[PDB]
RNA sequence: AUCAUGACAGGUUAAUCUUUGAAUGCAAAUUGCGCUAAACUCGAUCGAGAAGCAUGGGUGUGACAGUACUACA
RNA sequence: CCAUGAAGCGAAAAAUAGUUUACUGGUCACUCGUACCGAUAACCGCAUCAGGUCUUCUAGGUAAGUAGCCUAUGGCCAUUG
RNA sequence: UAUUACAGAUCCUAAUUGAAGUAGCGAUUAUCCAGGCUUGUAUCCUGGGGGCUGAUGAGGAGUAGGGUUUCUGGACAACUUAAACAGAUCCAGAGUUAGUCGAUCCUAAUCUCAAUAAUGGGAGAAAGGGAGUACAGUUGAUAUUCUGUAACUGACAACAGUUCGCGGCAACGCAUACUAUUUUUCUCCGCCAAUCUUAUACCGUUGGUAGGGAUCUCUUUCCUACAUGACAGUACUAAUACCC
RNA sequence: UAAGUCAGAUGGAAUGCUGCGCGAUUCAGAGUAAAAGCCUCGUAUGACCAACCGCAAGCUUACGAUGGACCGGGGAGAGUC
RNA sequence: GUAGUCUGCCAUACGCAGGAAGACCCGCUGAACUGAAGCAUCUCAUUAAGCGGAGGAAAAGAAACUAACUAGGAUUCCCUU
């Protein structure tokens, strides 16, 4: 029958994919058979093993990503596939601390010159 | 010659997806194809648009455990592909029909 | 047609199985009555222009 | 002479289905009336304002794009 | 499916993401015609799929062209 | 003929160099179209409109005949009583 | 406080009168009688008269266009100038099979990018160019596509057996490689007119045998049938062209 | 997150009609077989307990920075005005 | 001949440009109906349409500026003049 996502992360990369092929053969086979047979309960049979095979096929590629993130974590220019989304717009906008930056002259008088808080008597 | 600094796409995906199983959509129940099994020994399938008569062969056996002599590829007016896979003369339609029902 | 092109065959095939009466269920489902199927056609008297 | 009797060797197709707009693509001239295909740019005027929000964002799905509007809701409540 | 191993029309984020389109391997009223070091995956050394390969400009790296300039022969 | 009546891919031949032995007698052949009408009601004229729209196979007799008239094969009674 | 009072604007939109059971139901050969199916047919089917079309045919088939109109089953609220069980209508299913037919490949008129260290690349014809298929059978609808039988063309493999250049004075014959350069040929070409000749159709003189039609009398009669595909071979008859 | 599904008659149904209670920092509004402060969601209003609690830039004690005065100096945008 | 440079062209490694939207914003281009009871300068208008390009705002902005005083002191906008 069916089975939970949380289970499936236990288990081998190898013990899933003869679990994947296993299960998306009785798919094929459900597949022949509602021409000839047809009729209830083997509509929900067939729905349950399309959203099974779905589980299995999902839980593998979370399984690869956070392994295959951590090789190339941590180092210099990453693959495509594993930077973050992001917008057009905030990519090429650069890092605030290069726009912030001071130069020679400005943070030598930032020394004296700087937002110094003072305030009055009553 | 060209080599890049690292892969672009590092992701593999996770099995065939083009499948010997979604190239097969499954058989079709019509009274042509009724008369197609017992007559000349020759099945029908639904099939991918875009599967050849190479790959129809080689995933006709995979699964059933027979080679074809012949596939002739129809396009029906509902635009999915309709495939006449002519079975050896050992073998009976029939027989491998009532096995997938 | 005949010698029609697979794009213009896609477009027809998908001309046809669109022109059907619409289901019974939906009246039952929503409750709402007197919907038609808009892509309803009869092939003599409206053309595709496609 | 130019009614009835001379419409009957119409049967040649001045426009044909284009691939941007889908819709009116000139075979002889090889554009899109509608979009402009294959210029770059996608076809549109002030004069037909009306015409051209049938055509622009909006009409369609919007897939990745209400989803963008739909962040900048939670941000801004 | 019920005091949870947690129902589903709930809401996010991340996967998967068909043919297209700036559309970008070369074309297109065509499902036309290409190319590839390894690795990947089936396939039994050698085929296939998967995934690559556009133009323009920037910095770096390399290679070629020159009776252009110059020194030492 | 004061008109001289396509191109390209492709194929073979010959000559001149150079390198040479050649000839005859299992497997596979991808992709997309394929129904029917073609005006007589299926196309264009708002329509099952006496209009218009490119071509093909072309029987006998009468006759100079691919005329008009009559008839086998084939197709028909299209048309309110 | 105001988008505040309608009989008119050849006003706007929506519905409806008289005229009116009137005008009219055209064009296309011609219908008649008995049966079948039905509540119900001149009309849907069968049989038999009488007719029409009369090889540029309402015959059999295709481009362009249409796009399921094709096919079988059931159905008649509407439509097909009356009727209807019928239908190109409605509803539910089903149907289009290719190495040889086309597209794909090549360029034409013509269009569009690129380079100039270049001398081009790409597009452009389902009537031009273009390697290769025929017969018979079968389905409710597909066939040069499926099945049977017989061919043919191309590409990629090894492998077995032959073979290492000769005939004719000559025109020429017979078993011989590959890369490149150049040169030439086939592909390959207007229109009109005449003569000769295969194939197919048709009309013929000579008979013949199979079945069917006709008959008061006459007619050894009248009608139908008498056929062999692509492909491969080698005889001598006999041609015209050109050459020895 | 307050307070009557109050009692009687009529009705298919009571939120209306007659009479007695109660809430309000809540009589904004809606739903409910009929017109609802008290049938339900809310409204009002403070209290409650989780989540966080960091990004760059500058600091941090003097010949370090800044400024005034005096001494001695250089220059200030060309096919442009 | 080789070893520097100069100039040109090709190949490659890594991030960038294009397209959408365009009310507002920036730079060009640029009408006529209309009014003048005609019409040609003028007006409508340095407007509409067209071409090119930005951002959540844009553009402007730190005096070769006003002033004539008992002197103001970058730019932008509102009131008045």
């Amino acid at each position: 029958g069916h089975l939970k996502g949380k289970e499936l992360i236990k288990k081998t990369r190898q013990e899933l994919l003869d679990e994947l092929a296993g299960l998306e053969k009785k798919l094929f086979e459900l597949k022949g058979q509602k021409a000839a047979s047809a009729a209830a309960t083997k509509l929900t049979e067939i729905k349950n093993t399309r959203r099974d095979v779905a589980r299995v096929k999902s839980i593998l590629m979370v399984s690869q990503r956070k392994a295959l993130q951590e090789k190339y974590a941590k180092a210099k220019l990453v693959p495509i596939d594993l930077r973050k989304h992001q917008e057009k717009s905030l990519r090429n906008k650069l890092a605030p601390k290069y726009a912030n930056k001071l130069t020679a002259q400005e943070s030598r008088r930032h020394k004296c010159l700087f937002e110094r808080k003072f305030a009055l008597k009553a | 010659p060209r080599r890049p600094a690292f892969e672009h796409k590092a992701v593999k995906p996770v099995s065939l997806k083009h499948n010997d199983y979604k190239i097969i959509r499954g058989p079709v129940t019509s009274d042509k194809s009724t008369v197609k099994i017992e007559n000349e020994n020759t099945m029908t399938f639904w099939v991918d648009i875009k599967a050849t008569k190479t790959e129809i062969a080689a995933a006709f056996n995979r699964l059933y455990k027979v080679k074809p002599v012949k596939v002739c590829t129809v396009i029906t007016s509902k635009f999915v592909k309709k495939a006449y896979i002519r079975l050896p003369a050992n073998v009976e339609a029939m027989n491998i029909a009532t096995e997938i029902g | 047609a005949a010698h029609k092109t697979l794009r213009t065959k896609r477009i027809l095939c998908k001309a046809m199985k669109v022109n059907r009466p619409m289901p019974q269920f939906i009246r039952q489902m929503t409750g709402v009555r007197h919907i038609r199927n808009p892509l309803t056609r009869h092939w003599r008297r409206r053309k595709m222009n496609i | 002479g130019a009614g009835t009797p001379s419409f009957g060797p119409r049967h040649n197709k001045t426009h044909t289905i284009c691939r941007r707009c889908g819709n009116c693509f000139h075979i002889q001239k090889s554009k899109c009336a509608k979009c402009g295909y294959p210029d770059a740019t996608m076809r549109h005027y002030d004069w037909e304002k009306k015409a051209h929000r049938k055509r622009a964002q909006g009409s369609g799905e919007m897939r990745h794009l209400k989803v963008t509007f739909a962040k900048l809701q939670r941000a801004y409540a």
